[PDB]
């Protein structure tokens, strides 16, 4: 198992995102898994992707230095919530290395 | 709580132990053995070898885990040899079988 | 007409006798005509002997060849091949220049078995191979059946094209024709690609009729000495 | 079906081949309600190898993965100057190379 | 099911509904043969009962079940005059619909 | 000349009812010329010499030069909620390591339920 990391919001209007980044791997994505099926849906990824709700509110920073790589989410609203995972490998689900949590107090 | 005794990565079984506290009582204290194998289902016999007929018996000898292989490893790169005649020159090259994961 | 190609990495990489050529055709037969290659900075490299025939139906076609560094090429630095005609007094001057490259990226191959209605009418089965997201291009993909190369005559390859759902990538098919005995022989084929992204600038894919969309799966789990001795 | 791992999306191809002459015109629609043509790629007819004078064309259409799960139908027209009709239709969809019947066998022992 | 353990014909039916106005035109063709007229009967466009301003028809096909079991598309084109280009078809075979089967083993020891 | 082979038991199932004490019994057989001793240790820590109670080396049943010896100790009835593995030890001149640490714990034993769960998939070419 990997941590269960969890963040808040505190009323919209940004947000921030950090998880491991791990060595020898090219792909890193922040899927959602909310969904009734629970297949983990990519929201923001590498190798070139990105959500059809989710645009111009998402963008990725890798920082190999720190070991962690940095999601800026832009504004707040209702359907971005609940929780995200982060992982690398090419296979969504099986390839998850931690589960955050997202929520808002507004 | 569960110890792992099993993290084979070939066979992908994961043998582990609990033991379940009674109603409170330190008797019958029930134990227990957790196994999960993963079968690759798409793999071949010669896992090395993308010619070998496809993987059919599947064999446990659950001894051994407490070489023939069956799937592969996320930390590990799999390389073979193919001809080719470009120009009329039938010549070896090394293949990444695995890539993504030969980097 | 005055035709230019430049070395393709599937020649470089698998030969290293890199080399660009320039070809005329169109042109009335006409001897004692000078190829000769220019940099941007006007030094001349020596042109090869061994000039290729004319065409059978009265119109040029010649070979010249010469060889810079690889290093060179990436470099990025603009060559210019000019030939000389008595027709046309003024020669024509045209770029072999090598632009470097774009940011690198890896091809995913996807290999496909042919299609269950096609299977039915019992005549011939096609199998596919997508290449899919390689920047930049000049993919070279090539066909084996166990173990030994086809020829390049029982399959077509196409050109690279542009990507509309991501901008700067490319993509590109291929496809092989055998009867239906033959797939249905557990024949094995296979579809290999060279590219530069490529780590080992080689990799495989490979499908046969056990594998592709099975209408069966045959198991045999078998486990024993369950108990043990585990430690 | 390893496209799918990456839940990103999805590329259904349309073949058409056989025929001659020249002049094929492939449209994809869902649910009768034709698509729009900035999602799909059409190749221009090329030769056949082993035919004398027969041509092949490939077309291919991008989806998100969710809406291949989802369980919706594509289907793929073809318009040549040669068919009774003059228009011809394919369908695929999820339920197409589902395993017709499993044939497990387990057999557990302690010796 | 009941139809075909008599070893002698089936019949397919292509049920057409819900269109405006009349005169649709159906015929059957076998991979990409059409079949002669007389091998098929069609119905004629009458009211839909429960929905206003509508029509529906019908059209059954015979064969023998020698060759139903061995393949046989069998696709129906419908020509009506409100389609997005006039013409459509669907075709069912022997395997239309088969679920999955599981034929489990165990051999518990 | 042979290796010194060498095992553990634990304590009776039937011996865990009167809520006494508890004996663990380590048997050291073989080890020709008989020359072993064994030091009950608990987490790197030597136990007391009043507690295991070694006897002397015995020949087997059928000895042409073989031998064997029993050693045992006492513990508390309660104290085995937790475990702590009460390791044994021999030591023999034919040994290449000279030391073959053995224990065993509350864990370790005959289990009382078996809980497998095998799945099957067509994406598990890779053991992620
Ligand atoms: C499975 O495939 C491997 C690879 O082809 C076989 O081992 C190779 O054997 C060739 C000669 O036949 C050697 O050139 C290679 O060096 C071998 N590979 C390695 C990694 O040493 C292997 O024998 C095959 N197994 C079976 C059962 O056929
Ligand atoms: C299915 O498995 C059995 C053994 O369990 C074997 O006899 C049979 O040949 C297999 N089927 C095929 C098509 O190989
Ligand atoms: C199905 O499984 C049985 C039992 O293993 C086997 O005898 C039979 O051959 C299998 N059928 C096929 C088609 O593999
Ligand atoms: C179904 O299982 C039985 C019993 O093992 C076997 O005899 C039969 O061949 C199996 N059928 C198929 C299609 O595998
Ligand atoms: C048996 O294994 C399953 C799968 O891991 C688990 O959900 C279940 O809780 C286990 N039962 C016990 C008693 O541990």
């Amino acid at each position: 198992i990997l941590p269960e990391v969890k963040v808040e919001g505190e009323l919209g209007g940004s947000v921030t995102i950090k998880c491991p980044l791990p060595e020898m791997h090219v792909r890193i994505y922040l899927c959602r898994e909310m969904a009734g099926s629970g297949t983990c849906g990519t929201v923001v990824s590498t190798t070139n992707f990105i959500k059809a709700e989710y645009k111009g509110r998402v963008t990725l920073k890798q920082y190999p230095r720190k070991n962690l790589f940095l999601v800026e989410v832009t504004q707040l609203t209702e359907s971005d919530s609940g929780v995200y995972a982060c992982g690398a490998g090419m296979n969504t689900d099986r390839g998850k290395t931690q589960k955050v949590t997202l929520n808002v107090h507004s | 709580e569960r110890i792992v005794l099993v993290d084979n990565k070939c066979k992908c079984a994961r043998i582990t132990s609990r033991i379940i506290r009674s109603s409170e009582d330190p008797n019958e204290d029930i134990v227990e053995r957790n196994i999960r194998i993963i079968v690759p289902l798409n793999n071949r016999e010669n896992i090395s070898d993308p010619t070998s007929p496809l993987r059919t018996r599947f064999v446990y000898h659950l001894s051994d885990l407490c070489e023939t292989c069956y799937t592969y490893d996320r930390n590990k790169c799999y390389t073979a040899v193919v001809p080719l005649v470009y120009g009329g020159e039938t010549k070896m090259v090394e293949t990444a079988l695995t890539p993504d994961a030969c980097y | 007409r005055v035709f230019a190609i430049p070395p393709s990495f599937a020649s470089i990489f698998l030969t290293k006798s890199t080399k660009l050529t320039c070809l005329v055709t169109d042109l009335t037969t006409y001897d004692s005509v000078t190829i000769s290659w220019t940099r941007q900075n006007g030094e001349a490299v020596k042109t090869h002997t061994n000039i290729s025939e004319s065409h059978p139906n009265a119109t040029f076609s010649a070979v010249g060849e010469a060889s810079i560094c690889e290093d060179d090429w990436n470099s990025g630095e603009r060559f210019t091949c000019t030939v000389t005609h008595t027709d046309l007094p003024s020669p024509l001057k045209q770029t072999i220049s090598r632009p470097k490259g774009v940011a690198l990226h890896r091809p995913d191959v996807y290999l496909l078995p042919p299609a269950r209605e096609q299977l039915n009418l019992r005549e011939s089965a096609t199998i596919t191979c997508l290449v899919t997201g390689f920047s930049p291009a000049d993919v070279f993909v090539q066909w084996m059946q166990r173990g030994q190369p086809l020829s390049p005559e029982k399959y077509v390859t196409s050109a690279p094209m542009p990507e509309p759902q991501a901008p700067g990538r490319y993509f590109a098919h291929s496809i092989l024709t055998v009867s239906e005995e033959e797939w249905n022989t557990g024949e094995t084929y296979t579809c290999v690609v060279a590219h530069e992204a490529l780590p080992n600038r080689v990799t495989e894919r490979t499908v046969d009729k056990s594998t592709g969309k099975p209408t069966l799966y045959n198991v045999s789990l078998v486990m024993s000495d369950t108990a043990g001795t585990c430690y």
